[PDB]
């Protein structure tokens, strides 16, 4: 290929593009699902003061 | 494009005063030309087609005013001061022999 900013030739890798052509934010494509409580689900429950 | 001619007169033609029979003078007018031709100004530039496809900071149409804007002050430096003359520019205003 040619230089990091080469100096005849105009390319996208230029230090000359930073803070242009930044790469879009996505959601979390593997957002591990929350845990709940297991002891709350089968225990009987009461009421409290 | 093939450049033009300008014609100028030049003879200093004359004529005197005589007496009654004292036989005439006889005079010849004169003529001259200059011809002048135009140069050629030119630039190129290059791009990744990624760069020409996303157009960033539109550096593409930034570039085509600013060699226009470089292109006319190329003529400026050469008619006022001779810097970058091609050859077939004739004088320059910094030539002149008055200060």
């Amino acid at each position: 290929g040619f230089s990091a900013d080469h100096s005849q030739i105009a390319q996208t890798k230029d230090t000359m593009f930073t803070g242009y052509l930044d790469p879009v934010q996505a959601k979390d494509y593997f957002a591990e699902a929350e845990k709940t409580s297991i002891v709350q689900r089968v225990a009987q429950k009461i009421p409290m003061g | 494009a093939t450049g033009i001619v300008i014609p100028h007169w030049t003879g200093d033609v004359s004529a005197q005063w005589i007496g009654e029979g004292d036989m005439k003078p006889i005079t010849k007018g004169n003529m001259t030309k200059r011809d002048v031709h135009p140069a050629k100004i030119a630039t190129i530039f290059v791009a990744s087609a990624e760069t020409v496809r996303a157009n960033p900071a539109n550096y593409l149409g930034t570039m085509r005013t600013k060699v226009a804007t470089a292109i006319a002050m190329a003529f400026d430096n050469a008619a006022l001061h001779g810097t970058n003359a091609p050859s077939a520019f004739q004088g320059y205003l910094d030539q002149s022999n008055k200060t």
